[PDB]
């Protein structure tokens, strides 16, 4: 298509809306009830430009550009001054209400709300009156709950409901005093009820194993890095402080697990800062244990090792390609072992054979979304893969986004996608020795031994 | 050979976005000249990686717009939160701009394999013999993740899943604690009546503490009330 | 005339570093790391640690005064008014490892320059002794079963 | 119109000359927030447009800046040619009142300039900075050696792919770096240093000039500076924008707020803030106390060759105001720190009422002391060829008869609404015509601190700018839109737009200038600081030739240079 | 014996020549510390005091080294200022973080710059060590001397209120 956003031309996709456009092409909109993974539903009223009917046009009308189409000559200003006014109003109707606590508040420096506050270039109050409150409900151990500082913008009950197909939270009350959150106090259910510290644009939903040891993220050291929890490998951004590992946030990978991880994942990193692991080579010696240094340890067991008949390597899974290279390296391809048992690699040999010999492309995790019927044979995904159970919901979704596109509706109004296709889904059938979380979604589940399966 | 797809997996140490590494830390880092300075008033050396392309330092690169595909925090000025990832993609909710990091060791083979002919028989549950079913739990069934001492409290209880026959027959009640042989080894768990497990099988928690995940698919022996 | 006479100081000199606290006798720091960032010369330390009703306070803070240019950069940037610089200069020393001041080294008994200012009387979050919608210019909550339409 | 705004300066005529004599391809013009047209020049055509410049009706006279800028990791280069570095020339006509900036674009492996010493003769240091920060030969340079870095060192540090941090410290440099400085006075080379009769080495600050003598007479000298190299720039790139004022601060350290103004008012150009006029007000009072500290310093200093009482009379009324003697840091983006203390009127009325009988007791200590004036009269002294040539600025510039002041040619700070004059000498620069104009230009900041006393305004001391950094305190301490603000300013900086800013004033020495970089973020992607006791300097092997070495001593106390404002 | 080394130690704090080595702004301050308003009251070779007063860059530390080695003993060093304790604010390429990396400092002052009063604390602290430690009378081991903040700290922590910034 083609686009003319404040006098100058760009050439983008006709199937996107025009906040998405713009934000590709470099352009800065505000929003918060956007997401690109979500849709738009055009709740919070933020990504406020102007549309001209065509290129001699001077009123214009103010639109939502996360849900009108970027169709081909159109015509719109994100810098216009009613259109920047606009966008100040609704961040000054949102700070309304907000509370003092910026500097009491994990997500300061992380914060979407206070950056498209700085952004609209929002930064006097002239409200006076009484901020609305709210009392906090315990989430368990993961998620902290702090509901003063929401602005109302439905992403985590979209996610969470829509998305990630949990049932425990939702959006309760009414004109201004809506409050999102489960309806007791309990533990979020969901297996990817961790995707809200991200999800959640302000401080509400925030990672409690990071609260308890806190710091703001200019003070993370930060390194790319493969979630070492199970095998789907989903990339992550794992940030320390002073020697101990913080958080553990989502790094972004359109391949494969683009904006969400599990909560095994995302919480599961604690065992790196326990107090009793190794931090020094250390020799027995009758009951002794003598602590060495690299070299004197290297030339000790180089020394033993010599001396030794035959010295075998027991590799392990959980070890990198280099490490377990080094050690067959070190003992011999032939002395070398995987530290597995023998049915164990035997299922792992046969899945290799099928995923490297079968003739068969084996998609990648984002992939997964796209197609059009699962059976999933003995594999309990949620408890063992469960980035692959969240792939396997969206392409259950699937079949709703094509009967909406048959009927000429944009694939990001998603409102309108899930009215046309209330309850009809594309076909799963799932195999367990019980009942799986993908029970809800599925097609058909048959709870049977392996042998049966 | 069959391991060559992990040299491009990642470039080399000597890769530099125009002459400079990659950070890992952000440009407004704190504390440098105080976060050490309980044990000494000296700064120590910044710590040297020769291993990767990344600096131990803000001393690098971490521009949206810089060719590479290893991207350690999502920041852009403006835009300080998680939505800074829509600065890093060539369009917002697509790929990594530069393209995503990683590779396929293998591509899709041109011929298939045979059918497999080894058709198992039907399950027949033998009297004093339990087959273990095997159920995995998201917080608990990997090994590191049960060490993170914030799993302790979300991880359920290991419950021993029974079928109401099965329970019935041996007179257990759902909370019983009873008591099973493996490898030599008497153990004792409380029990959970699994409704659609099948008969003759016994549920057990793969991963937790002393049940290890090679007894997936194993027989029990003498599977008594504690 | 010096150390017969004393000198005088202006209030707003830039001396040494203190940790103030609040009207009713609690430090003020709510280990927010902001003056730690906005130090041009990265001489602040500390670590955000959390009490049982809430309230968020430093649990360790340091200073490396062998480092600091006394520009008062972090007392312009503390939003609790907790760390300020006082009319003191003798702060000479021996070692220059005793020159890394910690929290005891800090943390006065008094509000210092800033009498009544009490950060946590504005804050949304709940902490002891304020509950929720007890803050200045806060309402009570509503809760959404009330039958009120 | 805001005097902020982006500008493209076609309407300038030098644009339509430049047009009409190369070509309307032969340059490309640049829209910056400079208040100068920035033209990109081909690098074959620079000495012709040099030459041209030269040669104009009322030509430019004066290389105001030369240096270097590494253009490899700026982002947002829409309208500029393919450059990985580039080099910029700033030069001033001051018949037309007016400046140019040619920028020359260079590709990463070819960075070789042509020469800019034989159109003006002090581009010689600028181009010898730039070869040493940047890497960027000149052809044709007599001697193209590192002036701010010691000739055994690796790399160019204004690189970006340069580590900006202190390294770890050896023993093992250090002692070969005693060995090389202890052997030069026994091992001495006269062609490294550009030179060609005893040599001697010297050891405002502490620099080593090697002088060539016959007998007592100097036929050649070198200076060596760069023993005083901050790295006050590359700290721009490391510091945000507002956490990098006590580092304007720390440059020509007796100026203080006259050091901070041109910096932040450069930021203020980058922030689109215009300041109210109180702020105007009360940063030209702070500059103007500053300007007075610094003139009766330089005054004490030759007349050695009681003064120091008014320099803490001074001292106690910015101490009131700001809290520190000489470093205040005080200035603020969009405004200052904090407001002026109740009871500060009462502090500058008994200043003002201290200073007529100190000025007079000055005047009598400097008109009729006839032997200072046998012993300053003709002492190195130098025409309006000369200073033009030379990059002089301030006092000497003055003495020789050019009445060009930035307070007044170009006005800033709302300087404006001030009534002072400014001090012209006689045309010749000597010792005593500086001191003379030094000692006016005291009584002149003593009525602009008195029009400030008796009319001044009541209203803000911060702008109502969203970008003003901080927020005002107390607004920040109970709203929340202040309050995230005052977070996302202190901890993450405060984001400036894309663009290039210059703001050039009248320091205590001459002329100081900022010219600043932003790539739209949190941080400078270049801060340019051009200071005159650079150029006033490199002067001295051109003043100097043929004097003796008291003559040369009693210069030295006379250009009112300090050694941190040289290698800044 | 005892009275001895307590008049020759007496003798050595009583009389104490600076040799004033700045090279920055810290010098500038030490300059105005030598006028009648503050009443603070050479070659390296005669003085027994050098202070370090300003920024050690890595071209000045060979100077700073030799002027240290052209001293006698005894021989005592006061840093002043952040420059000469820590490398200070420039934590650059071009400057050598802290004098005390290639030469023994006695008294660190810290500030940006000290007021001269504080040096003549830091002289009054520089005289209470001399006067604590011991050295051979005729042909070294110095008092470990309690930290200022540690014995300040009673004071320092009872201070409760403050003139406000808004008045003078
Ligand atoms: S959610 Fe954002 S704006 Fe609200 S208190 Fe937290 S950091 Fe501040
Ligand atoms: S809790 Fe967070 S994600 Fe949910 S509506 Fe409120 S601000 Fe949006
Ligand atoms: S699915 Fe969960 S445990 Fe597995 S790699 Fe991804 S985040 Fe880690
Ligand atoms: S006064 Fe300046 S240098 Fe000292 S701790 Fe505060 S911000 Fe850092
Ligand atoms: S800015 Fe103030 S409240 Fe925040 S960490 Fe520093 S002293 Fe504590
Ligand atoms: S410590 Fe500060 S005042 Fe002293 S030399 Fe360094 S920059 Fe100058
Ligand atoms: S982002 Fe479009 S209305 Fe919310």
């Amino acid at each position: 298509a083609t686009i003319h956003v404040d006098g100058k031309e760009y050439e983008v996709n006709g199937a996107d809306n025009l906040l998405e456009a713009c934000l590709s092409l470099g352009l800065d909109i505000p929003y918060f009830c956007w997401h690109p993974a979500l849709g738009s539903v055009g709740a919070c009223r933020q990504c406020a430009v102007k549309q001209y009917q065509n290129a001699e046009d001077t009123r214009g009308r103010l639109v939502m550009s996360c849900m009108t189409p970027a169709s081909d000559g159109t015509f719109i200003s994100i810098d216009d001054e009613e259109a920047k006014q606009f966008r100040e109003s609704v961040v000054e109707w949102l700070m309304t209400n907000h509370p003092h606590d910026c500097p009491v508040c994990e997500e300061g420096g992380n914060c979407h709300l206070q950056d498209m506050t700085v952004m609209t270039g929002h930064s006097f109050r002239r409200y006076r009156f009484t901020k609305r409150t709210h009392r906090n409900q315990d989430l368990g151990p993961f998620i902290s709950h702090e509901m003063n500082r929401c602005i109302a913008c439905y992403r985590c009950v979209r996610y969470y409901k829509d998305y990630a197909g949990g049932t425990d939270l939702g959006v309760y009350g009414a004109h201004d005093n809506v409050y999102f959150g489960r309806p007791e106090d309990g533990t979020l259910e969901s297996e990817f009820s961790g995707n809200l510290v991200e999800i959640c644009p302000t401080g509400v939903f925030t990672d409690k194993t990071h609260s308890e040891r806190y710091n703001r993220k200019w003070d993370m050291q930060f390194a790319p890095s493969i979630c070492q929890q199970c095998s789907i490998g989903c990339n992550i951004s794992p940030g320390e402080r002073y020697g101990e590992l913080r958080r553990i946030e989502n790094r972004y990978n359109g391949t494969v697990n683009h904006y969400f991880l599990c909560d095994r994942g995302r919480f599961g990193y604690g065992y790196v800062n326990l107090k009793d692991r190794p931090r020094q080579p250390v020799q027995r010696r009758g009951d002794d244990f003598i602590t060495l240094n690299a070299e004197q340890a290297m030339q000790g067991a180089a020394d033993i090792l010599r001396q030794s008949k035959k010295v075998i390597g027991i590799g392990s899974p959980r070890a990198s390609v280099e490490s377990n290279f080094a050690l067959r390296e070190l003992v011999g391809e032939e002395n070398f072992y995987t530290g597995i048992a023998h049915g164990e690699q035997e299922r792992l040999q046969l899945a290799l054979k099928v995923l490297r010999e079968g003739g068969i492309y084996t998609p990648a995790l984002r992939e997964i979304e796209s197609y059009d019927a699962v059976l999933v044979l003995g594999e309990d995904v949620t408890q063992t893969g469960a980035r692959v159970a969240l792939a396997v919901r969206q392409a259950v979704k699937g079949k709703a986004r094509e009967m909406a596109a048959a009927q000429k509706v944009a694939d990001w109004q998603i409102a309108a996608i899930l009215n046309i296709g209330q309850r009809a889904k594309h076909p799963l059938f799932v195999t367990n020795v019980d009942d799986t979380r993908l029970d809800d979604i599925a097609a058909w589940t048959y709870r049977a031994p392996v042998e049966d399966q | 050979p069959e391991l060559a797809g992990i040299k491009d997996a990642a470039p080399d140490a000597t890769f530099r976005i125009r002459g400079q590494k990659l950070a890992r830390e952000p440009h407004r880092y704190s504390g440098r000249t105080a976060m050490r300075a309980n044990i000494s008033v000296h700064e120590p050396r910044q710590p040297q990686d020769i291993d990767t392309m990344f600096t131990f330092s803000m001393e690098g690169n971490n521009q949206p717009t810089a060719h590479r595909s290893q991207v350690p925090f999502a920041w852009a000025p403006g835009w300080n939160s998680p939505q800074a990832w829509n600065k890093f993609q060539d369009e917002v909710g697509g790929k990594l701009r530069f393209g995503d990091p990683g590779v396929r060791l293998f591509e899709t083979s041109e011929n298939g394999l045979d059918y497999f002919t080894s058709v198992p028989a039907r399950f027949q549950p033998q009297d004093g013999k339990w087959r273990i079913a095997p159920y995995y739990h998201l917080f608990g069934s990997d090994e590191l993740s049960q060490r993170a001492p914030v799993f302790q409290s979300r991880m359920p209880q290991p419950y021993i899943k029974l079928n109401p026959a099965d329970a019935a027959k041996l007179g257990v009640n759902a909370g019983t604690r009873v008591s099973f042989s493996y490898d030599g080894n008497t153990v004792t768990l409380p029990v959970e009546i699994a409704e659609g497990l099948t008969a003759g099988q016994v549920g057990l928690p793969m991963g937790m503490s002393g049940i290890a995940p090679v007894l997936a698919g194993a027989h029990l022996e003498d599977l008594k009330e504690a | 005339m010096y150390p017969e006479e004393p000198v005088y100081l202006p209030p707003r000199y830039r001396g040494r570093i203190v940790l103030t606290r609040d009207p009713d006798g609690e430090e003020r720091c709510v280990a927010c790391n902001l003056c730690a960032v906005a130090c041009p010369v990265g001489c602040i330390s500390l670590q955000k640690a959390e009490t049982k009703d809430g309230r968020w306070y430093p649990e360790f803070f340091r200073i490396n005064f062998s480092r600091c240019i006394f520009c008062g950069l972090c007392e312009e940037a503390c939003p609790t008014t907790a760390i300020q610089l006082t009319p003191d200069f003798e702060m000479g020393e021996y070692k220059r490892q005793d020159l890394v001041y910690e929290k005891e080294d800090l943390l006065i008994s008094g509000p210092g320059k800033y009498p009544e200012y009490n950060f946590y009387r504005m804050a949304g979050m709940a902490i002891d002794g304020k509950d929720k919608g007890e803050a200045e210019n806060e309402a009570k909550p509503i809760d959404v079963k009330s039958l009120l339409p | 119109e805001p005097a902020w705004q982006t500008r493209d300066h076609l309407d300038d005529p030098v644009i339509g000359e430049l047009r009409n004599r190369f070509g309307p391809d032969a340059f490309t013009v640049q829209a910056t927030r400079t208040g100068v047209p920035v033209v990109w020049i081909k690098r074959e055509q620079l000495l012709e447009v040099g030459d041209f410049l030269k040669k104009l009706p009322k030509p430019y006279v004066m290389l105001f800046d030369l240096h270097g800028m590494d253009e490899r990791l700026r982002t947002h280069r829409e309208g500029l040619p393919a450059a990985d570095f580039s080099v910029f020339y700033h030069l001033i006509s001051i018949d037309r009142n007016r400046d140019i900036m040619l920028k020359v674009a260079l590709a990463e492996n070819d960075l070789h300039v042509p020469t800019f010493t034989k159109l003006f003769p002090n581009a010689n240091w600028y181009e010898r900075e730039t070869w040493d920060l940047f890497g960027i030969t000149f052809d044709g340079h007599p001697n193209l050696r590192r002036i701010m870095m010691p000739q055994t060192w690796k790399g160019h540090p204004l690189r970006k792919d340069y580590p900006a941090r202190a390294t770890e410290f050896s023993p093992f440099e250090l002692t070969k770096a005693k060995q090389d400085l202890e052997m030069e006075a026994l091992t001495f080379k006269p062609e490294e240093w550009g030179m060609k009769f005893m040599f001697l080495n010297l050891g405002h600050g502490a620099f080593r000039i090697v002088l060539q003598l016959d007998g007592e007479e100097i036929v050649d000298c070198v200076p060596d500076i760069g023993y005083h190299h901050r790295g006050a720039e590359k700290m721009g790139e490391r510091q945000s924008w507002h956490s990098y004022i006590p580092y304007t601060d720390r440059i020509e350290y007796l100026g203080g707020c006259v050091n901070e103004m041109p910096y932040v008012l450069a930021v203020e150009k980058l922030a689109g803030i215009t300041v109210p006029d109180r702020v105007n007000v009360i940063r030209v009072m702070l500059s103007e106390l500053f300007r007075i500290n610094s003139h009766l310093l330089y005054i004490s200093t030759f007349i050695q060759d009681f003064a120091f009482t008014d320099r803490q009379k001074i001292y106690d009324l910015v101490e009131a105001i700001t809290g520190f003697r000489m470093h205040p840091a005080w200035f603020r983006i969009g405004g200052v720190a904090h407001d002026l203390p109740r009871g500060w009127d009462r502090l500058l009325r008994e200043f003002l009422d201290w200073m007529p009988k100190r000025l007079a007791s000055y005047e009598k200590a400097a008109l009729q002391n006839t032997i200072l004036k046998g012993r300053s009269q003709g002492v190195a002294a130098y025409g309006a060829k000369e200073a033009l040539e030379w990059g002089t600025t301030g006092a000497g510039l003055r003495a020789t008869g050019i009445d060009f002041d930035v307070r007044k040619a170009r006005p800033y700070s709302g300087y404006e609404n001030f009534d002072f004059e400014i001090p012209v000498g006689g045309g010749v620069s000597d010792c005593y015509t500086r001191v003379m104009l030094k000692v006016e230009e005291l009584r002149q900041s003593l009525r602009i601190l008195e029009q400030c006393l008796n009319n001044m305004p009541e209203g803000p001391f911060k702008a109502d700018h969203p970008l003003t950094t901080p927020p005002p305190k107390e607004r920040t301490l109970q709203h929340i839109e202040t309050l995230i603000t005052h977070f996302l300013q202190v901890s993450w900086g405060p984001v400036m737009p894309a663009n290039e800013s210059f703001q050039m004033i009248e320091a205590t020495k001459g002329i100081n200038s900022y010219y600043l970089t932003s790539d739209g973020s949190t941080m400078s992607y270049r801060t340019r600081i051009r200071t005159p006791s650079y150029a006033h300097l490199q002067q001295i092997p051109a003043a100097i030739r043929g004097s003796l070495v008291s003559d040369l001593i009693v210069y030295l106390g006379s250009i009112d240079f300090v050694m941190s404002d040289v290698d800044r | 014996m005892g009275k001895l080394n307590d008049m020759v130690n007496w003798g050595r704090k009583n009389s104490i020549w600076p040799y004033n080595f700045g090279l920055s702004c810290c010098y500038v301050e030490m300059v105005t510390s030598f006028t009648a308003v503050h009443d603070v009251a050479a070659s390296p070779r005669q003085a027994d005091l050098m202070v370090v007063a300003g920024t050690c860059f890595t071209k000045m530390a060979p100077v700073i080294q030799r002027l240290y080695d052209q001293m006698l003993e005894p021989k005592w060093v006061i840093s002043m200022g952040a420059c000469a304790n820590s490398g200070g604010m420039y934590d650059i390429y071009s400057v050598v973080q802290g004098v005390d990396k290639f030469i023994p400092v006695d008294v660190y002052i810290p500030g940006c710059p000290p007021r001269p009063e504080a040096y003549m604390q830091a002289l009054m602290l520089l005289q209470e060590s001399i006067g604590k430690e011991r050295r051979p009378l005729s042909w070294v081991y110095r008092a470990n001397m309690q930290s200022e903040r540690e014995r300040k700290r009673g004071e320092r922590i009872a201070v409760t209120n403050l003139r406000t910034p808004d008045e003078i």
